[PDB]
């Protein structure tokens, strides 16, 4: 499975 | 525009949506980054998903 993206920044 | 899950995804935060491969999802909002707020058309649940785990249908 692909690596997960960084969490969203505000 | 609906999306389809290409992989299973297990929630890693209280705000995530867990889903199975083949689930159909509606995007509620994708304005905040690569984690999109989605609604599962399959299960009725809402939450954030990793956008690279789904494909358009």
């Amino acid at each position: 499975a692909p690596p997960l993206p960084p969490r969203n920044r505000p | 525009m609906t999306f389809v899950a290409l992989y299973d995804y297990e929630a890693r935060t209280e705000t995530d949506l867990s889903f199975k491969k083949g689930e159909r999802l509606q995007i509620v909002n994708n304005t905040e980054g690569d984690w999109w707020l989605a609604h599962s058309l399959t299960t009725g649940r809402t939450g954030y998903i990793p956008s690279n785990y789904v494909a358009p249908s």
